[PDB]
């Protein structure tokens, strides 16, 4: 009732996260 | 599972901080801007503890208004933007027949009820307000007709039609002009399209109806299936070996097909 | 002095490619190939601006010899166009462009020959 | 160059194909006559002359087109505004 | 007066000069250009 | 006749590939005199009849292909002059005919909706698309060569490794050309600006993917006047470093 | 102005707001702000120039006021009425009423001369599908049913324009006339039978447009959203 | 004996649909184009860049096309139709060119407008008919189907009759007005959003509800 049932949809927002926090770690240690 | 739960939890503050900067945003407009809200029109609407009866076969449209005592017969069409409301008086719409869009049908008095009868055309625009037209009639489009008027069998208004008070359209005559003068004799092929005009506008209100009477998730999917079907590549149907053919629910019906 | 478009109307004749016989419709001063796309045996997209600079012999029709002695002669640039985009580099003598034929009531009644389409998409 | 038959050439080879009917006679052939009654021909008659031109021109002629060639005049119009012939 | 317009501006300005000058080359730069089209005849046979 | 992206890749990719290709193999390895002047008549013949040729076409296709093979033969003056400056000259103006070539190409895609085939069908571009139409004859004053834009630069440094090179004939035939070569270019800013043609090919708007390229490479060419030197020391230093 | 560029520093940040609630609603798996819904407004404004409608004055939701409307007390609008003041303002009286499928608009663009503003007074019938384009009618007036007046037309009181009645520009109706036919001409004196009738027939509609008023104010069918959103 | 239906929307929580896609035939409007929220699009209609369609009008293409022009203006409460074939043989789809006014109230079918014409509020144009490049027909005009109003000329009366010749500067003012009520579309064009809120008042509403 809560809860997002697409897993396609929630693995991209997941990697969208991943990637987001990688180019912010990227940025922050170059 | 957990993920989702995150994932929903995550998109709802999302929502929240939209919100707040929607809200921020029509703020700094200044309060000018008149915010959008809910439809409030109603299509069919109950008025002197008086509703409205129609067919189950006849295509009201959305945009259409019809109030308090309008009954309309089987097959039947009232398009676009029409207005029908007999509150003051009735209004008796036939079977067969069609009321074109943004047209007027009003009624008056409390005594001058309005009457359309079987398989006649009322064109786009036109304005009634207590005719009694008989059955296989055709009123042009932005003709006007007065308080008390009668169009017997058969017979033709033309378009920009003033008709006056008490006036009597005779069967088999056309009436022309502001002041509704005499104009021609409404030929047997006139009458003949005439008909088939009326057949043809029935079926194109059963389809304007089944396209109109459509919940959002029909509309989504043929719309993906016009997106998809929309322009085609036989070079690479040929080479994979598939037609893709076009989908019924695009397939429009041949009754409203040149 | 009704002024309606019964007098402009201009009826003309069509034979196609493979033999069809077709009847085209079109107005005075509105050209030949105007009528044959409204008619629709002439691919609309094919040809859009009616100018000779942008024809490449897709609005050509073979007319009648005693047809052809009712409408102007042949323009330099239309003889060019014609030598230039076709099969072979030669005149027809029996073939004008549709679009510098200008419909008229001399000209109503022409029985025109509309060839093989060419291609024209890239 | 060249599409269409020149108009004389089609006068004067439609009305040999004419001339070479037993029942017709030369004298009453015209370039305007009319099969059925100029000529004293019947329906069989005028089927045939169609079928002859046809031949002679090498192309199919349609059927309300055949049947719209009842005179010399007529026949000699539509095959010089044919391309096919 | 005459050497104004039949002299100055017809024999000259839109004569000799013109003629020399825009006009004909105009027109020579035309023909070249289309004679130089007429090369690309679309025959593989004549690009070999 | 091939597809516009196939055209449009035909067009920009394999120029540069060849050429260094070319630089390589007879720059530093078979360097002598005689290549220079089979590259000289070459670039002469591609340069003249480029210009004649485009002057004669009515297609955006066929326009688009006889202005690469004359900017193909500035960059063989370039490479026919065959020093550092002439070298580097050959790289500034393989970068710039890319980037406009990349631009005239973008702009073709976008106008390819409705499938433009002629000249005169981008008529009264002005009108329906005015940034487009700016955007466009921006492109062909490029490839023009007047000054502001980016195609002059490679065009003068052309001409200045070509009056360094001694080769007065090759540098008087170059410039001539590009003075002939420019009515057909002003034909199509004509055909958008100035003609009211009785009819009008509406053209529907663009793809972000085509907006953005459009964008950036419409502003790298206005803008290249104000700072070339990135790109002057980039083809230097390639020039250079070719043998050394 | 300062004002037009805070409009559009709300617009920007507006916009920006609601693309974050759909991506939110996108990362909830609520794909319903794809639905396409109807974005009538009964009242539109421009930059600075909002309708004004006093309450216990009916409004059609069918109608659409865009502009610079400026509907007075105990008036009607109809359904399928527009009222366009964008350009020009519009100023409606008390009492007045404009019957169903009408349309009182302003001018657009100042090319054939200076834009008129549009003045209805109290207490007048507009017509039944009248096209008011920019016109001045005065008070206990009864403008005809499919009646056009052009910019420039000035009925008077108590004077009449019968249906279907073309008005052309810089027209006076004058008190006590009728004026009908396509070249707008006088027909025939008025009544005081008639002025009366044309009165009690602008009390009793404004009494129509209360009841219709009373009936629309009824809260939504909550079953025929049920029935809409299930099949 | 009518039956009415129990199943039947008297109110569907939103209006009329701005745009009705009638099988494969999908309604087409360009970003450019204006078309207020109250019009009604249905079938084969094409709105072509700078397009004014004003509020209340409706443009029904479904029995042939309807196509409205460059910088072309449709005005209020206006209705656009067509039909199959017509009086005069031509094609019986409606055109309206480029720098094309179109009044209130105006009823058009099967016309042919050419470019740069002014039409007139409760003007009529029934089958067949073609205004013809730089003409004007004032208010009120009705044309019967298969009348044709010559170029260069003013139209009017109820019956179409030709009034006067337009002069050269009264014909450079078609596109002059056209572009000003482009302009005024503009205007009306800033105060939409791309996306409407009322997707928040329905999902308040299905809270309300459950
Ligand atoms: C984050 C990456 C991603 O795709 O997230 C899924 C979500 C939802 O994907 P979706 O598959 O639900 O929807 C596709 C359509 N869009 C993305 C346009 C809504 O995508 C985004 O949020 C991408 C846009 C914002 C990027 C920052
Ligand atoms: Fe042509
Ligand atoms: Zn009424």
């Amino acid at each position: 009732e809560r809860v997002s049932t697409d897993k396609h949809r929630n693995y991209a927002v997941v990697a969208g996260t991943i990637t987001i926090l990688g180019a912010l770690g990227w940025y922050l240690k170059g | 599972g957990t993920l989702g739960r995150a994932i929903y939890s995550v998109g709802f503050w999302i929502r929240e901080t939209g919100q707040a900067i929607d809200r921020l945003g029509s703020r700094l407009q200044g309060g000018y801007f008149f915010q959008e809200q809910l439809s409030r029109h109603r299509t069919l609407m109950n008025i002197f503890d008086k509703a409205p009866v129609v067919d189950k076969d006849v295509f009201v449209a959305p945009s259409a208004s019809v109030i308090g005592d309008v009954q309309v017969g089987r097959g039947s069409s009232i398009w676009y933007g029409c207005v029908l409301r007999g509150d003051v008086n009735s209004i008796r719409v036939g079977s067969g027949t069609n009321i074109q869009d943004n047209s007027l049908v009003h009624v008056a008095k409390s005594v001058l009820p309005t009457v359309i009868g079987d398989n006649v055309t009322v064109g786009h625009s036109a304005v009634l307000h207590g005719c009694t037209v008989e059955d296989e009639a055709f009123v042009g489009m932005g003709a006007v007709l007065l308080d008390g008027v009668v169009v017997e069998k058969n017979a033709m208004v033309a378009a920009g039609a003033l008709v006056r008070q008490n006036t009597r359209i005779p069967s088999g005559e056309v009436w022309a002009g502001n002041p509704a003068k005499f104009l021609r004799k409404l030929s047997n092929e006139e009458i003949t399209f005439i008909s088939q005009s009326a057949i043809n506008y029935t079926n194109l209100a059963q389809v304007h109806a089944a396209e109109n009477s459509k919940s959002y998730d029909e509309i989504e999917f043929e719309k993906v299936l016009r997106k998809k079907y929309a322009r085609k590549d036989e070079e690479y149907d040929s080479m994979l070996g598939v037609v893709r053919e076009i989908p019924p629910e695009l397939i429009l019906p041949d009754n409203v097909l040149p | 002095s009704s002024k309606k478009v019964s007098d402009r109307i201009v009826r003309l004749s069509a034979i196609d490619f493979e033999g069809k016989k077709h009847e085209v419709v079109g107005l005075a001063g509105h050209t030949l190939l105007k009528a044959l796309i409204n008619t629709g045996l002439i691919d609309p997209d094919s040809h859009r601006l009616e100018e000779i600079d942008a024809c490449s012999a897709h609005c050509e029709v073979n007319i009648a010899q005693e047809w052809l002695d009712k409408l102007p002669p042949r323009s330099y640039d239309e003889e060019y166009v014609l030598v230039r985009n076709s099969r072979a580099r030669v005149l027809n003598k029996h073939s004008r462009l549709g679009c510098q034929v200008l419909l008229d009531h001399n000209l109503q009644g022409m029985v025109v020959a509309l060839p093989e389409p060419k291609p024209w998409d890239t | 160059r060249g599409s269409f038959l020149d108009k004389s050439e089609v006068a004067d080879r439609v009305i040999s194909c004419v001339k070479n009917f037993q029942k017709v006679d030369p004298a009453k052939v015209t370039p305007n006559a009319h099969f059925q009654n100029d000529l004293g021909l019947d329906s069989l008659d005028a089927v045939e002359i169609v079928m002859a031109l046809e031949e002679e021109f090498g192309f199919e002629i349609p059927d309300n087109e055949a049947d719209k060639i009842n005179s010399i005049k007529h026949a000699v119009d539509f095959i010089a505004s044919h391309p096919q012939a | 007066l005459r050497f104004g317009y039949e002299v100055s501006f017809e024999a000259l300005d839109k004569g000799a000069i013109e003629i020399l000058g825009p006009y004909g080359i105009s027109y020579t730069f035309r023909r070249l250009a289309e004679r130089i089209s007429q090369l690309q005849s679309g025959f593989v046979y004549h690009y070999a | 006749g091939s597809p516009t992206p196939v055209t449009a890749f035909l067009s920009i990719a394999p120029k540069i590939s060849i050429f260094a290709n070319i630089l390589r193999v007879f720059i530093y390895g078979s360097y002598g005199a005689t290549l220079q002047q089979i590259f000289c008549f070459c670039s002469i013949a591609s340069m003249i009849l480029g210009a004649l040729a485009a002057m004669a076409q009515t297609k955006v296709k066929r326009l688009l292909a006889y202005s690469s093979i004359g900017h193909v033969g500035y960059i063989c003056i370039g490479f026919s002059c065959g020093t550092i400056e002439g070298i580097q000259s050959l790289l500034i103006g393989i970068f710039i005919y890319a980037l406009m070539t990349i631009d005239a190409f973008a702009i073709v895609l976008a106008l390819r909706q409705t499938r433009v085939k002629y000249i005169a069908d981008l008529g009264a571009l002005a009108k329906t698309n005015p940034i487009l139409a700016i955007t466009f004859s921006i492109t062909m004053f490029s490839y023009v060569g007047i000054p502001p834009l980016a195609g002059f630069c490679s065009k003068f440094y052309l001409f200045f490794a070509a009056l360094g090179c001694g080769a007065y004939f090759l540098a008087s035939v170059g410039v001539v050309t590009s003075v002939i070569g420019c009515f057909y270019y002003i034909r199509l800013v004509k055909r958008m600006f100035f003609d009211t043609p009785r009819t009008w090919i509406l053209y529907e708007p663009m793809d972000r993917d085509k907006s953005l390229l459009l964008a950036m490479t419409s502003s790298f060419i206005t803008l290249f006047f104000l700072y070339p030197s990135p790109l002057f020391s980039v083809t230097h230093q390639m020039a250079l470093s070719l043998y050394l | 102005t300062l004002g037009r560029a805070f409009y559009a520093v709300g617009f920007w940040i507006r916009e920006t707001g609601q693309a974050i609630d759909r991506l939110g609603s996108r990362l909830q798996g609520n794909y319903l702000f794809q639905e396409q819904l109807s974005r009538h407004r009964p009242l539109m404004n421009l930059f600075d120039k909002y309708p004004s409608v006093h309450k216990d004055a009916f409004v059609a939701p069918s109608a659409s006021l865009l502009g610079d409307v400026h509907v007075g007390p105990a008036s009607s609008i109809w359904y399928g009425c527009v009222l366009r003041g964008d350009v020009n303002g519009i100023v409606i009286g008390s009492g007045t009423n404009i019957q169903d499928n009408s349309l009182v608009h302003v001018a657009k663009s100042n090319l054939t001369g200076k834009v008129l503003p549009t003045i209805i007074g109290d207490n007048v019938t507009v017509g039944h599908s009248a096209v008011l384009q920019g016109c001045t009618v005065e008070d206990e007036a009864f403008i005809g049913m499919g009646a056009t007046l052009l910019d420039g037309v000035y009925v008077e009181k108590h004077a009449m324009v019968a249906a279907g009645a073309l008005v052309r520009q810089n027209t006076r109706i004058p008190y006590g006339e009728v004026w009908g036919g396509n070249p707008a001409k006088f027909l025939r004196k008025l009544t005081e039978d008639e002025m009366a009738f044309f009165s009690q027939s602008a009390l009793n509609y404004s009494n129509l447009a209360q009841a219709h008023a009373a009936e629309n104010a009824k809260e939504l069918e909550e079953t025929e959203f049920v029935k809409v959103l299930h099949k | 004996s009518i039956t009415p239906s129990p199943d039947r929307v008297k109110w569907d929580y939103r209006g009329q649909r701005k745009i009705i896609p009638l099988g494969q035939w999908l309604p087409k409007v360009a970003v450019d184009a204006y078309v207020a929220p109250n019009v009604v699009l249905a079938g084969q209609v094409t709105v072509w860049d700078g397009a004014s369609v004003w509020p209340g009008c409706v443009l029904r293409g479904d029995l042939n096309k309807i196509s409205i022009g460059f910088c072309s203006n449709v005005q209020e409460r206006s209705v656009l139709h067509a039909a199959w074939t017509s009086p005069t043989g031509l094609p019986a789809d409606t055109s309206i060119e480029r720098y094309v006014t179109i009044g209130a109230y105006s009823l058009l079918r099967s016309c042919t407008i050419e470019p740069e014409c002014i039409i007139g509020q409760h003007s009529i144009l029934m089958e067949g008919s073609l205004v013809e490049t730089q003409s004007i027909l004032e208010a009120g005009s009705v044309v019967p189907p298969g009348r044709r109003i010559p170029s260069g000329e003013l139209w009017a009366g109820n019956p179409a009759r030709f009034v006067r010749t337009l002069t050269h500067e009264e014909i450079l003012e078609i596109p002059k007005l056209a572009v000003a009520i482009n302009d005024l579309s503009r205007d009306h064009y800033s105060e939409f959003l791309p996306y409407s809120t009322v997707y928040l008042e329905v999902e308040k509403f299905k809270k309300s509800l459950g």
